[PDB]
């Protein structure tokens, strides 16, 4: 009872997460998958408070406790 | 480095107009001659059209008239798209094979096949590696890399760990991933890491790092001929026979198949046909059992046009004991369309020696020249380009600047034209071999 939801385990296609478009790798200071150098130029320079709100919509933040 | 001034280095094409084909007289080398360069335009706009089978243009003229130069121009006038390929027809008689096959892969060599299909490569400068080789093995690893813009972090299979250790990339070279296959190929180093190399050269190159996306699609054009895929089919790693010559009689089955898969691809437009040019320098030194199949070689859809140079008045055909013009069998010269050259008036030899000064750049006084031009108008184009040469060295014996007549008159006396030579060979007959006798002194 209730317990009756079921995970996955199957390759899953990483998309990018400032947009919507297929997104195919990466960052070391941030972890955010983006799209191409615009997108990077707006990741390096965003004001602090939302690189982890970006993760926030994805899921696993991970906020301090 | 590898760019000898040889006796054409000085054509850059075949210097003609493209637009209402005059031969204006002194461009890109070729200089003087008119009606041949003319005619040598319309074979050379008609090969680049494609909708013809492979003809026959004979170059006909007298010794050092400008035949292989109007046939290096149109080698220069086309590029690296068309194919050209050189034949001095002594490479036929060969022991590894027979002869009409070996005239065969001649004609298989200048039709190319141009495919164009995409690659997926990455740029950038390697961060660091790390390989959990921890006893462990190359299971999974963490790869950090850049461009200038970029930046980013890739998981690797066991598969490219194995390349990873295979390339031994350190931290900070310039290395191209291609994704598709796995090859990593170094386009050199960084120079921001020139403190981390320790077992390199003291003088060592340095790049920068990339510019521009790190994964972005490249749209190649590879070009290989007919030869090459008969070549590549008739082995188990058969390629390397077409860099060691070790080919054999190619069986007429594959030729038929590939003749037909070729077809096959430009129907479904996967492929495109471009038919290049065969030049057969010194076509009289063929025997008739070379006309008699190239009589029938250019019969075919898949042929290149073949241009061809002959030196030979009325002579003898070999194989055979009967004379004919050119050196030719007449049902081949039905075939074929002959282009006469000319002469060279003196001014025209006069600026032919200036543009071989200037390309090997030896400065001249114009006395120099007029006695240049004088020595050339009595023994050839050839022996006066070799004056040149000559005349630069005797003038630099003596440390000098510009060579003068002093010079000229130095090498006209050393060495010998030819005519002198046959008249040295005419009046020293009892000494020189000339069948039977030697007699000393
Ligand atoms: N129109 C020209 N412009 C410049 N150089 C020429 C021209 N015609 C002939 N030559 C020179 O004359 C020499 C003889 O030409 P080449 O075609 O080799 O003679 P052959 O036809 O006997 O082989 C070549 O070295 C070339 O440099």
């Amino acid at each position: 009872t209730n317990i009756e939801s079921a995970p996955s385990l199957a390759p899953m296609k990483h998309y990018c997460d400032v947009t919507g478009l297929p997104a195919p790798y990466l960052d070391p200071k941030t972890r955010l998958r983006y799209h191409n150098k615009e997108i990077f130029a707006m990741i390096r320079n965003l004001p602090q408070g939302m690189g982890e709100q970006f993760l926030e919509a994805r899921g696993a933040h991970t906020v301090l406790k | 480095g590898l760019n000898l001034i040889a006796a054409h280095s000085h054509i850059r094409g075949l210097g003609v107009d493209a637009d209402t084909l005059e031969p204006r007289p002194s461009s890109q080398g070729l200089v003087g001659q008119e009606k041949a360069r003319k005619a040598a335009a319309v074979v050379l706009e008609m090969i680049k059209q494609g909708k013809i089978a492979g003809r026959a243009v004979l170059i006909a003229g007298p010794p050092s008239t400008g035949k292989t130069a109007i046939a290096m121009g149109m080698a220069q006038s086309l590029g690296q798209d068309v194919p050209f390929t050189t034949l001095a027809a002594s490479e036929i008689f060969s022991l590894e094979m027979s002869k009409t096959e070996a005239l065969t892969q001649a004609f298989r060599k200048s039709i190319g096949v141009r495919i164009k299909e995409e690659s997926e490569i990455m740029e950038g400068e390697v961060v660091e590696i790390q390989i959990d080789r921890s006893t462990g093995g190359a299971k999974q690893g963490k790869l950090t890399i850049k461009t200038t813009d970029m930046e980013a972090i890739y998981d690797m299979g066991s598969k490219m760990i194995d390349a990873m250790t295979k390339e031994r990339v350190m931290a900070g070279d310039i290395i191209s991933i291609d994704k598709s296959s796995g090859k990593i190929t170094k386009l050199g180093r960084s120079y921001a890491r020139s403190r981390d190399y320790d077992a390199m050269g003291v003088d060592t190159k340095f790049l920068q790092c990339p510019e521009g996306e790190l994964q972005k699609r490249k749209e190649v054009v590879h070009t290989v001929s007919l030869h090459e895929i008969d070549v590549i089919n008739s082995r188990t790693q058969g390629f390397l026979a077409l860099f060691s010559g070790d080919t054999g009689e190619i069986r007429s089955e594959i030729r038929d198949q590939i003749n037909t898969k070729v077809a096959e691809w430009k129907e479904e437009g996967k492929a495109e046909i471009v038919p290049g040019v065969l030049f057969i320098d010194e076509v009289h030194m063929l025997d008739i059992e070379c006309f008699s199949y190239i009589n029938r070689a250019l019969e075919s859809d898949l042929a290149p046009i073949v241009i061809m140079a002959s030196n030979r008045g009325v002579s003898r055909i070999r194989g055979t004991d009967y004379k004919s013009p050119h050196g030719l069998p007449l049902d081949f010269l039905d075939r074929v369309v002959i282009i006469n050259t000319h002469p060279y008036t003196p001014d025209e030899l006069r600026q032919i020696l200036s543009i071989r000064a200037q390309e090997e750049e030896v400065d001249l006084t114009p006395d120099a020249l007029a006695l240049l031009t004088k020595i050339g108008q009595e023994a050839g184009l050839r022996y006066a380009s070799n004056l040149i040469t000559t005349s630069q060295l005797i003038a630099a014996k003596r440390r000098a600047k510009q060579v003068g007549v002093e010079d000229v008159q130095r090498s006209f006396k050393l060495f010998y034209d030819p005519a002198r030579s046959v008249r040295f060979v005419q009046e020293s007959e009892k000494r020189l071999i000339g069948n039977d006798g030697v007699v000393d002194f």
